[PDB]
Parts: structure tokens; C-alpha cells; sequence
């Protein structure tokens, strides 16, 4: 890999510079280099890997949605034929996004998840595995679509089972996992009532545990709870 | 729908 | 070039899709492909080439400024030594930005400018030549820095001489050239009084010619005039 | 300082 000659600490330092410079493709390549050194990631390093790839795939998903919408409009009645270009360019962006999700999944499989024994790391990586299968499912339309949805599902469900055994209901990783999985149920699995149940239950269980928190932990947990409530408002 | 991280 | 097997019209179509999808690296590679077909560009095509490369270099210049600022802070008294990484990563972004400016300059030289005979096209391309030497000058610090500044200067001055002979004072290309060249004088050539003179003269000459315009041309010219006035407010 | 295009 092109980062093989760079020190682990210098890749971490440059990922944090690239974040300040709003250059997450660079940030994700430094963090990929850091994971490929083979050592476990600390909590802060785990956050840099997830912010980098989320911003890379977020730009791809936004572009794919604009191109899909133009392509679907082109495919209505009374719409003028414009040739293969919208389809081709949608496919080029899709293939690129698939390749970034495959890269993240490959890092988790080789071998971040197998080496993660603490609940905070293992839940974090399994949430990421669910998230990146979810972005694959967002563009899937072929014979493996069911299987991609099930792989997301499986990963999120293993993360939920560990989170509920090992973490308090206000833990921000547990809350962001529940937020994410609820959106998987609503948008991917066509299960809006499972989505709304999971967001309500997660919000109420976290509310009841706020009293145990410091001011700073309270602010971290309530920020995520407000996202659950905003989705519930958008779904009910 | 909101998901994290941003 | 990787776009050599794509039709000219399909590259233009995909540059406009890439603009809608906020994917200007893609947009600039489609427009580079279109220029390399060897035909002259229409006005709309000329606008797509300049918007694509401006957004690519704009992200590079923003990142370079964040990294330069961190590097300059690292280089003060009582600042802790952190190794070569900020310097190296600043250099990596600089080299990338230099390469995009060299690519645009190479398109203008091969051979957009030589084939541009109408004043609107020739002024547009010479303004671009001045702009991209100006972004080279923004990062230059070596034995060629003077020469890079002079190449910007020369290009802007040839564009101004043609614009003043061939276009009305409200023409938006002439106005954006004057805006750009005034910023060259203020920020690059250390000539703030030449900058303020050129922005004032350009604004007043355009004001006096608004009465000749249609409502839509009035709105195009006054938008640019307001940028001249905003710079004058920031400089006086 | 403002320059064009954006
Ligand atoms: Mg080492
Ligand atoms: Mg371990
Ligand atoms: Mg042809
Ligand atoms: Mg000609």
C-alpha cells in the first residue's frame, strides 16, 4: 500500500491535519494506512477512521442520489431520450461508492473486528460493518440485494446484543448504533414500525439513565437523543 | 433521516 | 487520455451531470477530455471548463491555506517541535495544486488561446491564464516566483487591452477580468493602490453604461459590480 | 477578496 513506508504515528498526525483541511479522501487514505500497520486502534483513532470514510462515502451517496433521480426522471413517459450517459455516469459513481464500502469492509474483516475484545471497540466496528453494508444496500438491485441487507442486519444485531449486555443505555456508541439501526429498519428493511419502536425504546431507556451522567456526558448523550427524536418526528 | 457520524 | 474514447457531446453532457452532483473532479476530467478533442469551445462549454477547475483548485487552495497556517504557527518561538509531517503534508497538497494549475495552463497553451480569435473567447482564456498563474504565485517561494508573477501579470494585461478595445464596460467577462486583476494587484503584486484604482475605475465605467442594458444584462453586470464594491470596502 | 468564478 502506498502508506506502507510511513510511520503509524505520522499517518495519525496527517489524518488529523487532513480533517482540519477538509480533505477526507486524504484522511481516509492515512487512516487505511494506519489500520494496515496491524495494531489495534485507540478510541480516538477509531473515530478518525469513521469520520474519514463517512465523509468520503457521504459525497458519493449524495452524488448517486442526484444521478439516480435524473435517471429515474429520464425513464418516465413523454421524457426525451438522451442516450446512455446518465446511466453510465450513475454507474461510474455507484461503482466508486461500492469500492469505498468494500475497502472499509475489508479493513473490518482484516482484521479489526476479530482483534476487538472490548465492548466499545467491538460494537463500534460491528456498527461500521452494518453501516457500510447499508450503503451497499442503498444501491443494490441484483441477485445479492437480499444478502447485502441481511449482512447489514446481522452486523447491527450482533452490535446491539453486545451493547445491551455491556454498555449503559446512554453510552454514545450504543445510542448511535440504535439510531443507525432504526434508520436501517425504516429505509432499507421496509420495517417502519420496527424503526419507530427501536427509536422510542432507545430514547426512553436513555432518558431514564441521564441522572447518572456528568454534565459533559449528558451533553454527548442528549445530542444523540435529539436525533432519535427528530427521526421520530419525521416518521410519525 | 439522521444517522451518525455526520 | 482516459477520455479519448468518449464522444465530445457525451463528455459535455457528463460534465453538466457532474456539476449537478457536486463532483467537480469528475467535471474537470470530462471538460479536459472535451478540450482535448481539438475543437473550439462554445461560451457555455468555456463556462463549464472554468467552473470545474475553479472548484477543484478552490478546495486545494483552502486546504493549503489551513496547512500553511499550522506550519507557520509550528515555526514560531516556544512552539513544540512535531517533526516533518505538517511540512510534508503541506507540500503534498501544494504539489497537487501545482499539478492542476499546470494542467489548466497546458490546455490553454495547447491550444485554446492560439485558436481563439473572437474577443469573448480570447479574453476569457487569457483571464484564466492569469488566474492559474496567480494560484501558482500564491504558493511560490523559489527562484521562479518573480517569473510566475510576471506571467500572471502579462496574461491579465493582454486580456485587459483586448477587453477595453472590444467589449463594453459592462460586459461580464471584462468585469470579472478587472475584478480578478485588481485582486492580483492587491494580494500578489503588493500594489494595493493599483488594485483600488482599477476596481474604482471599472466600477464607475460600468455604472455609466448600465443604461444601455436589458433587465437581465443589468442583473448580470450589477452582480459583479457589487463584488468590486465589496473589495473596495474591504480595502479602504 | 472576491474573485470569479466562485
Ligand atoms: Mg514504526
Ligand atoms: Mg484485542
Ligand atoms: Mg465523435
Ligand atoms: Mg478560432
Amino acid at each position: 500500500g502506498a502508506m506502507g513506508s510511513m510511520e503509524r504515528a505520522s499517518l495519525i498526525q496527517k489524518a488529523k491535519l487532513a480533517e482540519q483541511a477538509e480533505r477526507y479522501e486524504d484522511m481516509a487514505a492515512f487512516m487505511k494506512g494506519a489500520v494496515e500497520k496491524g495494531e489495534e486502534l485507540s478510541c480516538e483513532e477509531r473515530n478518525l477512521l469513521s469520520v474519514a470514510y463517512k465523509n468520503v462515502v457521504g459525497g458519493q451517496r449524495a452524488a448517486w442520489r442526484v444521478l439516480s433521480s435524473i435517471e429515474q426522471k429520464s425513464n418516465e413517459e413523454g421524457s426525451e431520450e438522451k442516450g446512455p450517459e446518465v446511466r453510465e455516469y450513475r454507474e461510474k459513481v455507484e461503482t466508486e461508492l461500492q469500492g469505498v464500502c468494500d475497502t472499509v469492509l475489508g479493513l473490518l474483516d482484516s482484521h479489526l473486528i476479530k482483534e476487538a475484545g472490548d465492548a466499545e471497540s467491538r460494537v463500534f466496528y460491528l456498527k461500521m460493518k452494518g453501516d457500510y453494508y447499508r450503503y451497499l444496500a442503498e444501491v443494490a438491485t441484483g441477485d445479492d440485494k437480499k444478502r447485502i441487507i441481511d449482512s447489514a442486519r446481522s452486523a447491527y444485531q450482533e452490535a446491539m446484543d453486545i451493547s445491551k449486555k455491556e454498555m449503559p443505555p446512554t453510552n454514545p456508541i450504543r445510542l448511535g448504533l440504535a439510531l443507525l439501526f432504526s434508520v436501517f429498519h425504516y429505509e432499507i428493511a421496509n420495517s417502519p414500525e420496527e424503526a419507530i419502536s427501536l427509536a422510542k425504546t432507545t430514547f426512553d431507556e436513555a432518558m431514564a439513565d441521564l441522572h447518572t451522567l456528568s454534565e459533559d456526558s449528558y451533553k454527548d448523550s442528549t445530542l444523540i437523543m435529539q436525533l432519535l427524536r427528530d427521526n421520530l418526528t419525521l416518521w410519525t | 433521516s439522521h444517522t451518525l457520524p455526520c
